[PDB]
């Protein structure tokens, strides 16, 4: 049950505890799991009383492309359990690439009781400072309205849909924010760029008990409000006449706007009166509701180019910089979250999993041995290395971070990263241009329409006969069938070798089936991973997917805004 | 630099903007308000008073795809749009004559007519949909080996095409789906993905000639 | 030797027949039953089924125009056909391209149609053959020094010229002594002297077509 006082306390003690609940951490993560095959290679099993130091000298690190395999055997046909164990209710992709290629992490309910306590001590130290009411609500450009199953027949998983349509999200966050402004449904909409549409719409409702605005990232702020800037009169009207816009197609989720809609002229007058008498839409938040103690979302590493344009949107409101962990495990709070973006530093709390850093102490990078969080030094440049409950142990993800001071006894850290990047030679790639390009030349179809291509992925189905690849465009903007089949069609047509030439003319490889989803999938891609637990560097991404990436993945399909085999070939 | 008199609108007036700006010459737009043809175009074609008119060395050059060979020859050392042989440019004049006939004046049916008059039309623009994908077969593009003459002539009907699908109430790729695939696949090229108006807005335009008569 | 595919009153074979002829080549000249086409002109043409069309290296050819241009492309050695310059080849296209439509329209108005059609028609075909009479400024031929591209285009309706006196009660002589006289300085010219069947021929058919259909 959520209170201020008695969490953080608890806080306080725990995060002096850091030593000891670490070690348990690590206690706890092998004693549920002493069964896995890796650790047999490495001849583990478990108590002893040179635990710590048998764990640190008897199991080597591991990449990307050597814990492919593993979970790969987990997801596909074979239910199997592996490197951590139970055949996980949902799975992983990774910025940056596994040698160009996928990266699958599991998912367990242990990893959504790390979420919702580390947002009931983040909210707390927060409201701490930035203090709610208890009968308002949030803008939240959350979305999670994405749910496939793998080809093996188990669900595989992002971050935010595996925690939103998750049982014990709904119960749990319940005391720990505002309510949300938009249904579940919507939430959850198969079309979720109308659904983001609608989710400025919610947002606005009810916005006088709004206390803040939310995006996990300000690009994700600062395409919610340039997207404002773009639409504004059309959502006038939209609310006006009680009629939701043509724009609008998905059935539920517009029969839960009209499940909200009447005739009503009077607010139109007030909107437009503010609207127009900004200067190029500076302190736009403040002005949507201006009683918003914050505008919040991670403020340091890779995004620091998006805190001016948003910072130009939030006008002199607070930037209160987010925590930092995910899935691969959950790493750190700023239970000060009153500094600046520019000084913003996240704690880190103990039981979150079983870390160790590599030291770039010597030149780039140099040769030295792990010693533990609380053994790191102020001012000096690690990159983490990873134990958790979600298929890592002591794992490499490649990037770093500095500490810049303690808040008691534990360390806290600052991200000046972007990219864990080197890649490798890849194979999902049908040449990274080529997707690009192929998504690219049949998009201008679309940019007929006034839009521009945002963003894209892809997938490679075996599952099928002949199997086949799956395009995924996020764009700007709505558009009817049509085009979108011709857009199909194109992305068929756009890879220039002669290789793919071969395989779909003839029919041995599946026709392309282009799945275009919503605005705001890849921004979860960004958004849920540079956060992830490691260090900034994290952006990213891989743009095409073998059976072994998945976190985009969850995103795929249940969103199908379109979702059309060519109707060529 | 090279004046065009065009005009938004203008399937023709496309085929020189993608014209001129495939070769790769910088050039100055100028917008035709049709009701008040402007002192240099009546100068330029006193008696069709019809665009697109390129102005060049104070010389205008009318007939669009006059204009486009225009283009070509004008800058004869960099993208050639006919091929070598004689034979293959006689091809591609042909086809591109193909697009003039009955091509476009299926499609002038079919989102300017209703009724008796829609659907001959509406049979004619599939029939020249469907020769044409059977024509186009194979080539990535249709007067050369790279982005030809007939290439510019037709890609410039495929704004035209979010109009047709909908006052027809077709799709006119279930049918023939190789050709406004090819279309799209054309578009990449910032011959024509510069030079073509938004589409929506054309259905606008079309819109608004249907509304006036009826 | 380049296979002919054509037909005796046709005014576009006698460009094609013209621009052979003045080229110093030698061909083989076909008749076509439209009633009953032969192989080569269905093998030839699959879409429009229609005249003049030379295959010449395996390769087929068609349209009027489309054919002189091959003509000159194929043979450039000893009669260019166009000027060097690409304006004065732009000009001579544009205005092959009037000759082609407006005056092709005009004159068909003429010799095949009737009544208020037939009107209409003589005040365009006097218009349209006061124009090209303008464009000349008063000059020989049209695209060369000597025999050009758009004499060609124009020389065949020459033979046409008496039918057109003949239906629509009209002189293009005593209107424009210098176009039908432009075509009799061209009829020294063996290519039009041998390619143009004789007036009397044409008016004869053009009244049979007058007969057949109401
Ligand atoms: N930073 C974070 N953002 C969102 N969810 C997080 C984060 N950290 C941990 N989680 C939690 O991880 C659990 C779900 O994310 P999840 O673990 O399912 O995906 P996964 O299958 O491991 O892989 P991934 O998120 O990398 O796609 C959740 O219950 C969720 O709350
Ligand atoms: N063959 C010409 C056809 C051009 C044509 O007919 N243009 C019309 C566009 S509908 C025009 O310019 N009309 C002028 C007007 O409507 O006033 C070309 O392709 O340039
Ligand atoms: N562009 C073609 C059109 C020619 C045309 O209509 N030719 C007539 C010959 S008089 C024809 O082939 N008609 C076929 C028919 O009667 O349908 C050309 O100029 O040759
Ligand atoms: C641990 C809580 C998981 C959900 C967190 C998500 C949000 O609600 C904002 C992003 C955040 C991810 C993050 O803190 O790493
Ligand atoms: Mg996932």
């Amino acid at each position: 049950t959520f209170d201020m006082n008695r969490v953080i306390d608890e806080f306080d003690e725990m995060t002096r505890n850091a030593h000891q609940v670490q070690k348990q951490t690590l206690k706890e993560i092998l004693l549920k799991n002493q069964s896995a095959i890796y650790l047999q290679n490495c001849g583990l099993n478990g108590n002893a009383t040179d635990p710590e130091e048998a764990f640190k000298s008897m199991v080597p690190l591991v990449t990307d492309v050597e814990l492919e395999p593993y979970i790969k055997r987990m997801v596909d046909g074979d239910t199997s359990p592996i490197l951590t164990g139970h055949p996980v209710p949902a799975i992983s992709l990774s910025s940056g690439t596994s040698q160009g290629r996928p990266k699958f992490i599991p998912f367990t309910d242990e990893l959504m009781e790390n979420t919702l306590q580390l947002f009931r001590t983040a909210f707390a130290f927060r409201n701490r400072d930035f203090p709610i009411d208890d009968n308002g609500k949030a803008l939240q450009f959350i979305f999670s309205s994405k749910q496939y199953i793998s080809t093996g027949g188990v669900p595989v998983g992002t971050a935010t849909t595996n925690v939103y349509r998750n049982p014990n999200f709904k119960a749990g966050m319940k005391s720990i924010t505002s309510p949300s402004c938009s249904p579940d449904e919507v939430i959850f909409s198969p079309d979720v760029h109308q659904a983001l549409y609608c989710h400025l719409l919610s947002g606005i409702l009810f916005r006088d008990q709004v206390q803040y605005v939310f995006a996990v990232f300000a690009h994700g702020l600062v395409h919610a409000f340039r997207t404002f800037e773009q639409v504004w009169e059309e959502i006038v009207t939209d609310i006006k006449d009680g009629v939701l816009s043509n724009r609008i197609t998905v059935p539920s989720v517009r029969t839960a706007m009209s499940k909200l809609l009447t005739p009503n002229p009077e607010l139109a007058e007030t909107i437009r009166t503010k609207c127009m008498s900004l200067s190029n839409w500076y302190g736009l938040i403040p002005a949507l509701f201006p009683n918003a103690k914050y505008v919040y979302g991670i403020m340091t590493g890779s995004m620091e180019p998006y805190v001016p344009k948003l910072r130009h949107y939030a006008g002199d409101l607070p930037l209160v910089s987010h925590d930092y962990g995910s899935s691969e495990g959950w790493i750190a709070a700023n239970v000060t979250p009153r500094l600046s973006p520019e000084e913003a530093t996240f704690a880190v709390i103990p039981n979150l999993g079983y870390f160790e850093f590599l030291p770039v102490s010597e030149t780039g990078e140099g040769e030295e041995k792990p010693v533990g969080l609380t053994q790191v030094k102020i001012g000096e440049e690690y990159e983490v290395v990873i134990t958790n409950y979600a298929g890592l142990y002591r794992y490499r993800l490649g990037d770093v971070v500095k500490v810049i001071g303690f808040y008691n006894n534990t360390p806290q850290l600052k991200f000046i990263c972007r990219r864990n990047l080197i890649l490798s030679i890849n194979i999902d790639k049908n040449t990274e241009r080529d997707l690009q390009l192929s998504v690219e030349s049949a998009a201008k179809r679309l940019s007929e329409e006034k839009i521009e291509v945002i963003d894209f992925s892809s997938y490679i189905d075996v599952s099928t006969d002949p199997g086949h690849y799956a395009i995924f465009w996020e764009i700007s903007g709505e558009t009817n069938e049509d085009v979108l089949q011709d857009c199909c069609n194109c992305l068929d047509r756009a890879f220039i070798d002669a290789g793919y030439v071969s395989s779909r003319k003839c029919k041995t490889i599946g026709a392309l089936e282009l799945r275009v989803v919503a605005k705001g999938t890849f921004r979860k891609i960004q958004e849920h991973f540079l956060g992830l637990g490691s260090s900034a560097g994290q952006f990213k991404m891989p743009r095409c997917v073998k059976p072994s990436n998945a976190k985009v993945l969850q995103i795929l399909c249940e969103n199908v805004v379109s979702s059309y085999f060519s109707t060529a070939f | 630099l090279p004046i065009l008199l065009d005009y938004w609108p203008s399937m023709f007036g496309m085929r020189a903007r993608v014209a001129l700006r495939e070769k790769g010459v910088e050039f100055e737009y100028r917008e035709e308000d049709f009701s008040n043809k402007s002192p240099l175009l009546l100068q330029s074609n006193p008696i069709h008073k019809k665009i697109p008119v390129l102005v060049h060395n104070g010389k205008p050059v009318c007939e669009s795809l006059n204009v486009v060979q225009y283009v070509d020859e004008a800058w004869p050392e960099k993208n050639p749009f006919f091929p070598s042989d004689p034979y293959g440019r006689a091809q591609a004049r042909f086809w591109a004559d193909f697009v003039d006939k009955k091509f476009t004046d299926a499609q002038f049916k079919v989102w300017g007519k209703k009724g008796e008059e829609q659907e001959a039309g509406k049979k004619e623009f599939i029939e020249a949909v469907k020769i044409l994908e059977s024509e186009l077969g194979d080539k990535p593009y249709f007067g050369g080996d790279s982005f030809g003459y007939v290439d510019i002539s037709l890609i410039t009907f495929s704004s035209w095409f979010q109009a047709y699908e909908k006052f027809g109430n077709f799709s006119i790729e279930s049918e023939s789906p190789k050709l406004i695939a090819w279309a799209k696949r054309c578009m990449e090229k910032e011959s024509v993905s510069k030079s073509l108006p938004d589409s929506e807005k054309i259905v606008a335009y079309a819109a608004e000639y249907r509304k006036n008569n009826l």
